[PDB]
């Protein structure tokens, strides 16, 4: 007998439980709502989503990406939430992927509903699937390649990689320019893996097209009143101090006199303090002059006086960003001005963008450093294009970091399915038909992508398969025109990383979901 | 009786007039009886 | 309804039609390989085919002509 | 169609209802004109109570709601 | 070519003329406000701001 | 019209003497130049029914098909007797069918 | 072939309109149409809507 | 368009192909203007007064 | 436009549409509902089921039977209220069959669904099993056997 089927009452007042077929049918329901709503936004043809907010603010959001999809939804469906988070760290691990990898667990879990109906034990499917998972990441391992020793070749697969990151995103419509963009901004890395290195700034008005990477750097900052608007051959110095009403750190100190003209003494006393650390930080030689912190009515008068531009109000990132671009030191001390390197750059002026005024660093030294203006005709356009060109930042840096890539188009599904089949028809048992389960959902992906452009999916996806048994290994979906093609010469390239870790998630999920035979919930707050 | 997964998608944006307009009174409504009970209950 | 492209089949049915004169030129729903719906007999009343557009013109003229609503 | 959450009117209606308002904001004061008029007595819904002639001390007291009321009393 | 892919949802097609309806209707609504002939409207928000 | 002189306190028995003489001086005037045919010529007679039967019709949605309505309608009139009662001339709708084929059955 | 030729409410017909002084910049036509060819091609890029 | 049986992507590609025509035509139309022109600026700033 | 996903408001109050992917839905799982009651007690190894009335008598039923299963059932579902319909006319004419001919529809409507998923008009799916039912009732008739000469 079951806790809920039972003449006694056992659970608190709106707490329920769901035994072995019910919790099964929640669960894939759940599951496979989750992919089916993610699906249609894959490939090339895939299409984007309204995500209308109910809230006050009623915030509108258009976007392409299955991970933004999944976590701004109201979710009650429990494996539903466990797609979410496969998702959501899917996103963290790798910029791309998302809604492969969603997909692919839908697809798996769909397999596993029928196989249940097929009196299958979930055990035996568990086991097969494990077996086609080590399979298939054995064939994907042989068939990576590698370029990382050509700088051209390696180049090339950049390109090709970040054209086929942004084929399937609204940034398709000039996929080029933003391919050359996001690649050169990578490269302007110089092998540093902190995307945060790279800034976008979203400006209203102009099209998609006009947006372009600065050969320099970009502040969103102001300058002092009588300072300079503009400086060449800049010696900035990044600091991080106080500059504003700058109290003695003893919390305990107080000013404690008998007579007016001694607390006149003690403000001008602390102003000549103010002073001395405004002369101090001009013995360094400095044209320009950086602060993370506010800088008040007094430091930038003396400053003014000096002829050096002061930048206050620059955040934890910007004077990060700074530092990298120019190559100078954050400093917080100033007694040792010989033991601080100052940044340096040919010329630091005003531009107008739009209708707001920025910074303009020009001719920087290292440039270590990225900004990317976006411009766009709608806010929702400049949004998806910034979510785009991060998914594509986040690949080319995964690239960077592990040179090994596979080709993209379903031909790594498709040989990862061949290996699984081998395997099927090698092994004794209802195990042969869940790895059969397995390939047909790996069959389905690229299945799903051709369905997503209107063409002939199941004839495609037959010749793909017919063309994976004979040997062709680079075959897969030239979407084009809607025929089969060499993706080495179409240049259909993809990060191997992508794709083991869509494939892992995948399985991993599927199997987590899959052991479920009992779903309890307790009485909601 | 399934597909618990509704996603009511586009349902509710042909309604938010009406939703709106009850959620209006609605919201009046508990700012009336939260002024109410303001003084009363909480030490009646 | 029978999943042929609208527009490419309709403008080719008419072209022919305007090309040799054959009024009988229509589209082939069921996909026998042939346009001429006279080999295909796929006939129809002429008083039902002028009822319909009597009617159907009629109808439009009396919507076209009201421009008020007084619902209660 | 425009599923804009307010009331919309368009063409001779507004016309005709911004007109309305301005005739009877002067329909208000227009026996307070000349040696001939008469003054008004205000009550302030309190017991206060104001006599007057005055135009702008009459369409200040007055509560208004229309728009084009609001103009005639402000101007 | 034959029978071709057949769409079976159709909820696309209702988005995107639902999307062209509302934005006709912002034409329509702001469309007799173009030219040297054009009026003006005047707004009046959830508050007592009134702007034309 | 006559609303801004009733609102500057015109006497309203002013108005109703000078609407009165000028209604009276306007059915006379229709009545001085209505153009008439002293003749009782057949043909002339229903070419005038005729003409004002499409008058009367060209305002409403049979106005495509005036000069049919109005034949059909004078001819009805035409075989009426001498009180011309209006519940001789039946009136039948049947639902379906173009306008054209309305017929008046003799 | 008359370039110019526009809509002139004065006059109340078809007549050139550099003669009436009605000239407007280049980038606002252009910024125009670039902008709402771009918010059209967004728009049609979509297929559902969610409520979150 | 849609109702023709057309994709809302050969549709996009098209108003592209579109646009940039309509902007190559419209800088055909185009006048050199100089800053130093007083007359042409007050007649494009007369202009932008006309509607209000 | 959808009728029901329009700005102007055409059905009465309580009055609803569902359009293509809505309805194929509905009757999908209606069906396949009615096919999943009325199996499991098909073949020697079926098991029979117990039908509690909600009215005043509260009549008590255990039976086998697929039409009267399915007779004794509110249901809402209309492709439900066709496949009940169809067990009730299977009973009439003949006196078996009524929980094959149930689970039988069910199964070809549930491998309609997966066609349709599979991007199949479903005329073409109708022409197919057209076809097969052609072929397979001529299969039948040519293996029936006749002993009616044979006391
Ligand atoms: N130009 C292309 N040709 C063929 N397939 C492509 C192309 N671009 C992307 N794809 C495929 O589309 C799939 C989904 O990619 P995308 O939708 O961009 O991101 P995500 O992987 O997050 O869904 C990838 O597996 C890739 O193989
Ligand atoms: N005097 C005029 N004669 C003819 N057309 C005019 C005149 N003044 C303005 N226009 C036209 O009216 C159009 C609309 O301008 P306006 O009503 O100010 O709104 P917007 O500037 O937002 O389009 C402009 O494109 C302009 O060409
Ligand atoms: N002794 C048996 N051996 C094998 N199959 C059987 C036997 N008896 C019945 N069946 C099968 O059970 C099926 C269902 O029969 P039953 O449940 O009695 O009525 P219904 O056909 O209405 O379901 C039949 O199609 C028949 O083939
Ligand atoms: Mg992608």
């Amino acid at each position: 007998a079951s806790l809920s089927l039972a003449p006694v009452n056992i659970f608190k007042a709106g707490a329920d439980e769901e035994r072995a077929e019910t919790a099964r049918l929640t669960s894939f329901i759940g599951a496979i709502a989750i992919g089916d709503l993610v699906k249609s936004t894959l490939g090339p043809k895939g299409m984007d989503k309204i995500l209308l907010s109910s809230g006050r603010d009623a915030s509108l959001m258009v976007t392409n990406d299955g991970a933004t999809i999944l976590k701004n939804i109201g979710v009650d469906n429990p494996a539903a939430k466990v797609l979410v988070d496969m998702s959501r760290v899917q996103d963290d691990e790798v910029g791309d992927g998302t809604t492969s990898v969603t997909v692919l667990a839908a697809e798996l879990l769909r397999e596993a509903e029928s196989l249940i109906a097929k009196k299958i034990h979930p055990q035996t499917i568990i086991a097969g699937w494990r077996e086609a998972t080590k399979a298939a990441r054995e064939a994907l391992l042989s068939s990576a390649v590698d370029h990382g020793s050509d700088e051209v070749k390696f180049r090339q697969d950049l390109m090709n990689i970040a054209g086929t990151t942004l084929s399937s995103k609204l940034l398709t419509h000039h996929k080029d320019h933003f391919t050359k963009l996001a690649v050169e901004a990578v490269l302007r890395l110089k092998g540093s893996g902190n995307l945060e290195a790279i800034h976008i700034i979203k400006k209203l008005g102009g099209s998609l097209a006009d947006s372009y990477l600065d050969e320099g750097f970009l502040l969103d900052k102001k300058i002092g009143v009588n300072q300079p608007k503009r400086i060449e051959n800049a010696k900035i110095l990044i600091a991080n101090t106080g500059m504003d009403t700058d109290k003695i750190k003893i919390f305990g100190s107080r000013v404690r006199v008998d007579s007016t003209a001694k607390v006149a003494e003690i403000e001008h006393a602390e102003k000549e303090k103010m002073k001395e650390k405004v002369e101090r930080i001009l013995k360094h030689g400095i044209n320009c002059f950086i602060n993370r912190q506010l800088i008040y009515n007094y430091p930038e008068q003396l400053f003014g006086a000096a002829g050096v531009m002061a930048i206050e109000h620059a955040d934890f990132a910007g004077v990060e960003r700074l530092a990298l671009v120019t190559g100078g030191e954050i400093a917080s001390t100033f007694d040792h001005p010989e033991l601080v390197k100052l940044g340096s750059c040919k010329l630091i002026e005003e531009v107008m963008i739009g209708e707001d005024k920025l910074i303009h660093f020009s001719g920087v030294a290292l440039g270590e450093a990225c900004t990317i203006v976006l411009r766009g005709a709608t806010q929702q356009i400049l949004d998806e294009a910034e979510r785009s060109l991060h998914d594509a930042l986040c690949v080319l840096a995964q690239t960077v970091k592990d040179s090994r890539t596979v080709y993209g188009g379903g031909c790594s599904e498709m040989l990862m399915a061949h290996a699984v089949t081998q395997l099927a028809n090698r092994t004794p048992g209802k195990e042969a038909v869940a790895m059969e389960s397995y390939a047909k959902a790996l069959r389905m992906l690229p299945t799903i992508i051709a369905d997503n452009a209107g063409y002939d999916s199941a004839d495609l996806v037959a010749q793909l398969r017919a063309a994976h048994s004979e040997g062709n290994t680079t075959a897969g979906l030239d979407m084009r025109e809607g025929t089969i093609g060499d993706m080495a010469i179409l240049g259909i390239t993809e990060s191997f990383q992508v794709k083991r870790q869509v494939l892992l998630s995948a399985a991993e999920a599927a199997e987590v979901i899959l052991r479920v035979d009992n779903i309890i919930k307790a009485a909601p707050r | 009786l399934a597909g618990e997964g509704i996603s009511v998608n586009t349902g509710p944006k042909g309604v938010i007039n009406d939703w709106r307009r009850f959620k209006q009174l609605e919201t009046e409504q508990r700012e009336e009886q939260c002024r109410e009970m303001e003084r009363l209950i909480k030490k009646l | 309804n029978s999943g042929m492209n609208p527009i490419q089949t309709m403008t080719e049915v008419r072209a022919r039609q305007v090309k040799e004169m054959n009024p009988a030129l229509g589209i082939d729903c069921l996909h026998k390989g042939t346009n001429d719906m006279k080999q295909q007999h796929v006939i129809e009343t002429l008083i039902g085919k002028k009822q319909q557009i009597s009617l159907a013109t009629q109808m439009v003229r009396m919507i076209l002509k009201i421009d008020d609503i007084r619902k209660p | 169609p425009l599923s804009v959450f307010g009331d919309r009117s368009t063409g001779e209606t507004i016309r005709s209802q911004n007109v309305m308002a301005a005739a009877s904001i002067a329909n208000i004061v227009k026996s307070s004109l000349g040696p001939v008029g008469l003054d008004k007595m205000l009550v302030d819904d309190i017991g206060d109570v104001t006599i007057t002639n005055d135009g702008a001390t009459i369409l200040k007291l007055l509560e208004v709601e229309h728009p084009a009321a609001k103009v005639l009393c402000e101007l | 070519r034959g029978k071709g892919a057949y769409q079976d949802r159709d909820k696309p097609a209702q988005i995107r003329f639902s999307n062209i309806s509302a934005a006709k209707a912002v034409a329509d609504a702001i469309r007799t406000s173009l030219g040297p002939k054009g009026m003006d409207k005047m707004i009046q928000d959830g508050k007592g701001d009134v702007t034309i | 019209q006559v609303k801004p002189y009733v609102e500057e306190g015109l006497h309203p028995q002013i108005i109703i003497r000078a609407f009165r003489t000028a209604t009276q001086l306007a059915v006379n005037k229709i009545k001085e130049i209505a153009v008439t045919v002293k003749k009782a010529d057949k043909v002339e007679q229903r070419k005038l029914l005729e003409k004002c039967a499409m008058t009367a019709l060209s305002s409403k949605l049979i106005s495509q098909q005036k000069a049919f309505f109005a034949k059909m309608v004078v001819d009805a009139v035409m075989m009426l007797d001498d009180l011309l009662q209006l519940k001789m001339i039946g009136i039948k709708k049947v639902q379906g069918g173009a306008l054209e084929d309305s017929q008046l059955v003799a | 072939g008359e370039k110019t030729a526009g809509i002139n409410v004065r006059k109340g017909g078809i007549s050139n309109i550099l003669e009436e002084l009605v000239v407007q910049p280049l980038l606002v036509s252009v910024s125009a149409l670039t902008l709402a060819t771009e918010t059209v091609r967004s728009i049609l890029k979509i297929d559902d809507v969610v409520n979150t | 368009l849609l109702q023709k049986g057309i994709h809302p992507t050969i549709i996009s590609e098209s108003f592209q192909k579109a646009l940039e025509k309509g902007i190559e035509i419209l800088t055909d139309m185009s006048r050199p203007v100089e800053l130093s022109d007083r007359e042409t600026l007050l007649n494009s700033a007369t202009t932008s007064l006309n509607s209000k």
